[PDB]
RNA sequence: AUGAGGUGGCAAGAAAUGGGCUACAUUUUCUACCCCAGAAAAACGAUAGCCCUUAUGAAACUUAAGGGUCGAAGGUGGAUUUAGC
């Protein structure tokens, strides 16, 4: 029931991510090293390559989490700027106010 | 202003007047190292009055009870940037002068550890590296300052310069001179053949020497000349700092090294940096080590007042509020008797 | 109520209570780095490893205890400290004393008087305020006044005045 | 938490694969947000890989097991 | 502006603020009482009661400026001030006896006389009668007049015909010429006025 | 580069605080400061963005 | 299937034009220092191009940083036009 398909691609692609982030955080550590073999760093690096593509966790975009906007998103809450406008223009979020000065 | 301009007979009763120079002596004691200002205001006055100052009169004193027996003693004036340490040294060097000593007069050592086009590789040492042009210029110098001993005195050892060219024992270091000068490739050699020549022969006699090196800070330093390869080069490398160095070792006897401090022109050090400890570091201080320090501070009002009515007497200071009680004030004031302040303001007031 | 910054423990302790020689002392110093404020002499260990806080503190105890022990020991390697690699200036066996006395020998030597050595030389007053001002200098902070006593202790032993 | 060497035990006690478990271990004791197990978890997985991939490590002359 | 429009300029004069009671006309007491209660603003950073302070060179200073580098333009403006005493003394030294009486020292001096010789008397200004614009003629204010020395004369140095001439000595050379009533800055004021006068045929045109 | 005796103390100094003792640059460095944290994906702030 | 998913790929310059950055230097450039210095000065002048390394990333010729290499156009600019109390 998200708010668009490319919001529910970002959320499998959260999921997924949050799944493999250990192999990942291992493979890439055993690639990230000048310590050990280069034969077994190239190894490491086709299997890391061989993973799911989704479970990259640079395709993660970080999308408001109300309105599926790409872009203009405030990540502290997580809400683009129009709906953020909304909500603080109506003062439901706590301690936020124009600023003057 | 005092009608004595002997350098010796003057003292405290002489205090805070001031102390001529010739022009002849200026030429011969003072082809270089004073400051560009005073230089400057020489030329505008036609003439060179130095105020006789407490730092010089002590310098003075020290000098006059030196015991040449005694290993050659260091003196180190220090103090607050602009408060004349230059020129109190080249007033102690014109004392020595006309006392007729041999003046091996460095005029700053600054110069030589920065700012060097011609880097070459000394041809006696592969390890070290030469400045011919300012050791040319230097001895260039050397040889206007001290021409009337130069031929007098005679070298002790045999010198090659080429693989055919060599100067023989017994020839007078003026030979040397004239090799260095003429020949610029030569230039790093000859002086430090002089050096060696002269801190050997100072023991045995032959004269009096006065090592008087102004901005010694440097040489203990760090130097801005990088290697072909953009390496960095330490003072050593460099033949002159080396054999300046040696020379301002306490070893040898018959002569005074008398060395000021100098921040302006220095490298790697704060614009404040004026004691001795914070201008030489751990390693120039040991080896300085044991040296007398001589305090230089800013003009006493009396000192300042001698100085305004010089200039006033000149009619330097045009500005007509200058010669009032209240234009004096306010000088002392925005120069807090500082004397390079005071001159630099006076300059445009 | 989870708050991942609930689990860092600092451990605050003054060198001077801690029961330490002045070797140990120095050996702690250098060992612990920034972690010593000299100029409240006060060693501070900040722990934030372990996921409690309980954990944390133990593990500070622990970082304290170790440290404390390693101190009052001592390692072979310890015995090539390379003048680099002292805090505490010392004159003795110094560049400083070393030329003040190449420089008595030769002051000596002029006078022709070979009734000198190492100790008759060093016994002297003049080298107690010498090696005093110097120690002065090189230690604690530089200023006019230290300059000045070095000064006249330098001046009394060179004999001019 | 922070002692994690007594897990290493399995692998070489030296080489390149005993450089890089102590830098892993070094970091899994400064990471505090993983539990013990996991951890150990991850050491284990270190473990099995390199046992797996042994025949590399041999035909490069890094002993292990 | 900061400042409310109750805040006035503050005057800076020590010889006014000695003056005696008694020498205060009416109008003039009547003006101290007044500044008694009015607001001032603060002083500002750029004058004091330095008996040396030189409006003129503050003001040309200002104008020599570039990029809020009060420091640079100072410093050149004291180069260019000992430059000018400098050169000064040099010939008053070489010449004769009868001739230093003329020759004179004073920067201060040269500068103010550069200055006022350049200033321009009468201007050209655009005049609009029935929808076309002339080059009229005109008498020109004092400030406008200084202005436009002080503009012309550090224009005339900024100019890039003078190649690797430090600031001080162009601005030296320049004020030097300016005082012995040559170069090019008064070069360019008699243009001025000799545009001028040949325009001097549209001078009804103005209405003022 | 450095006094052996201060290098020394130095590896000792680490060896207590529960650093890497052995030498290393900072390309292998780079594993310790990966797994002295969680990865982004597992961060709850990164897996549990949306509601 | 104008819906959904997967792989790959375009996103370039004939050329014009808008805004900004860099400069055309001597009130400049380099060095030290943060304002009393020393050198440079036909050199000034790229954040452009090419090569290498490194950071992030699974993926870097194409993203960013650093270094080397080259020292290019340009020499204060037409009518016109922007901003500033
Ligand atoms: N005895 C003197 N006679 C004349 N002018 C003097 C005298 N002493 C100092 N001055 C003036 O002060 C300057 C000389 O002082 P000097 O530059 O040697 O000072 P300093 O303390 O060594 O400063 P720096 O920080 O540059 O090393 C010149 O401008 C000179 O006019
Ligand atoms: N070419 C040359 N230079 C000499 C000679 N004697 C002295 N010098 C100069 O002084 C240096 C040698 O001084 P010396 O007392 O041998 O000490 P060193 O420099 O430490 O070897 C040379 O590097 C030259 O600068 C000589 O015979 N030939
Ligand atoms: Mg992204
Ligand atoms: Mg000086
Ligand atoms: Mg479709
Ligand atoms: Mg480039
Ligand atoms: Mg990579
Ligand atoms: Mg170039």
């Amino acid at each position: 029931h998200y708010v668009d398909w490319r919001m529910w691609r970002d959320v499998k692609r959260r999921k997924m991510a949050y799944e493999y982030a250990d192999e990942r955080l291992r493979i890439n550590s055993l690639r990230k090293n000048t310590i050990l073999p280069k034969i077994l760093q190239d190894v490491a690096d086709e299997e890391i390559a061989a993973l799911p593509r989704d479970s990259c966790p640079v395709r993660i975009r970080n999308r408001c989490v109300m309105t599926s906007r790409p872009r203009g998103v405030k990540r502290r809450w997580r809400l683009s700027r129009i709906v953020f406008r909304h909500l603080a223009d109506h003062g439901q979020l706590s301690g936020i106010q124009r600023a003057t000065w | 202003r005092t009608n004595e301009n002997d350098p010796a007979k003057h003292g405290d009763q002489h205090e805070g007047q001031h102390y001529n120079i010739s022009p002849q002596d200026l030429e011969t004691v003072f082809p270089h190292g004073l400051p560009p200002r005073f230089v400057m205001q020489v030329k505008t006055f036609s003439e060179a009055c130095l105020m006789v100052r407490k730092p010089a009169l002590e310098l003075l004193h020290y000098l006059k009870n030196t015991s040449f027996a005694y290993p050659a003693i260091r003196y180190l004036l220090y103090g607050e940037k602009g408060t004349g340490k230059t020129l109190s040294l080249c007033h102690v060097i014109h004392f020595c002068a006309k006392q007729d000593w041999l003046i091996l007069h460095i005029p700053d050592a600054h110069l030589w550890v920065k700012n060097c086009r011609d880097l070459l590789q000394s041809s006696y040492n592969k390890q070290r590296f030469d400045q011919p042009l300012e050791a040319s210029t230097w001895l260039k110098n050397f040889k206007t300052t001290n021409e009337r001993f130069l031929n007098q005195i005679k070298v002790q050892e045999k010198y090659v310069w080429n693989k055919r060219e060599s100067t023989e024992k017994g020839s007078p270091l003026g030979e040397v001179v004239e090799q260095g000068i003429t020949r610029v490739r030569n230039a790093t050699d000859a002086v430090g053949i002089v050096l060696k020549e002269l801190k050997r022969q100072s023991s045995l006699g032959m004269f009096h020497l006065l090592v008087a090196v102004d901005g010694i800070n440097a040489l203990w330093g760090r130097t801005t000349l990088k290697r072909e390869d953009k390496s960095p080069i330490a003072p050593e490398e460099l033949a002159l700092v080396h054999n300046l160095r040696k020379m301002m070792k306490n070893d040898w006897h018959g002569g005074a090294i008398v060395s000021a401090l100098s921040q302006t022109g220095s490298l790697f050090k704060p614009r404040k940096a004026y004691l001795p400890q914070e201008l030489l570091g751990k390693e120039g201080f040991d080896a300085l080590d044991p040296f007398i320090p001589i305090l230089v501070s800013n003009y006493n009002p009396k000192e300042f007042e001698s100085c305004i009515q010089y200039y006033l007497e000149n009619n330097w200071l045009q500005h007509e509020k200058a010669p009032t009680e209240e234009g004096k004030k306010e000088l002392l004031f925005l120069s807090n008797a500082n004397p390079s302040l005071l001159e630099r303001h006076c300059a445009y007031l | 109520v989870r708050n991942p910054r609930a689990r860092v423990v600092v451990l605050r302790v003054k060198l001077s209570s801690l029961n330490l020689d002045d070797h140990a002392k120095k050996k702690l110093i250098k060992l612990v780095g920034e972690r010593y404020c000299k100029t409240t002499d006060v060693l501070t260990i900040k722990t934030d490893r372990c996921p409690l806080r309980r954990q944390n503190y133990d593990y500070a105890v622990y970082l304290l205890t170790v440290l404390y022990h390693e101190s009052w020991n001592t390692e072979e390697w310890e015995k090539s400290k390379t003048e680099a690699d002292m805090e505490e200036y010392i004159w003795e066996n110094s560049s400083s004393e070393r030329n003040i006395l190449e420089t008595l020998l030769q002051m000596k030597a002029a006078e022709k008087n070979m009734e000198i050595n190492k100790e008759e030389l060093l016994g002297t007053k003049e080298i107690e305020e010498y090696k005093k001002s110097v120690v002065s200098l090189k230690n604690e902070e530089e200023n006019e006044n230290s300059i000045s006593q070095y000064k006249e202790s330098v001046k009394r032993l060179l004999n001019v005045t | 938490h922070i002692f994690l060497e007594k897990h290493l035990e399995s692998f070489p006690k030296q080489g390149p694969i005993r450089h890089f478990m102590e830098l892993v271990t070094c970091g899994l004791s400064k990471n505090p947000y993983l539990s013990v197990k996991q951890k150990v978890e991850h050491i284990e997985w270190f473990r099995n890989y390199f046992n797996e991939k042994k025949d590399i490590l041999k035909e490069s002359n890094i002993q292990f097991n | 502006s900061r400042y409310s429009p109750e805040f006035k300029d503050p005057l800076i004069d020590k010889e006014y603020y000695r003056k005696p009671v008694e020498e205060l006309t009416e109008e003039e007491k009547y003006v101290r009482e007044l500044k008694k209660t009015q607001l001032i603003k603060a002083a500002p950073a750029g004058k004091t009661s330095s008996v040396f302070e030189d409006p003129v060179i503050s003001k040309f200073t200002n104008m020599m400026m570039i990029g809020g580098n009060k420091v640079l333009a100072r410093s050149l403006m004291i180069q260019t001030l000992e430059a000018v005493k400098r050169k000064q003394f040099e010939k008053y030294h070489a010449a004769s006896a009868e001739e230093q009486a003329t020759i004179e020292r004073n920067p201060y001096t040269i500068f103010h006389q550069a200055l006022k010789n350049c200033e321009p008397m009468i201007g050209l200004v655009p005049i609009l009668k029935g929808g076309r614009f002339y080059q009229v003629p005109v008498p020109l204010p004092d400030r406008r007049r200084r202005f436009l020395a002080m503009k012309w004369m550090i224009t005339e140095c900024r100019d890039k015909k003078h190649q690797r001439t430090l600031m001080p000595e162009k601005l030296s050379h320049k004020l030097l010429e300016a005082f012995h009533n040559q170069g090019p800055v008064i070069k360019r004021k008699h243009d001025l006025h000799k545009m001028a006068e040949a325009n001097r045929a549209l001078a009804h045109y103005r209405w003022w | 580069s450095l006094s052996e005796y201060a290098f020394r103390m130095s590896r000792l100094s680490a060896r207590l605080f529960g650093e890497v003792t052995r030498p290393t640059n900072s390309k292998s460095m780079k594993v310790v400061k990966l797994f002295s944290e969680l990865p982004l994906a597992k961060k709850k702030e990164t897996y549990d963005w949306y509601p």
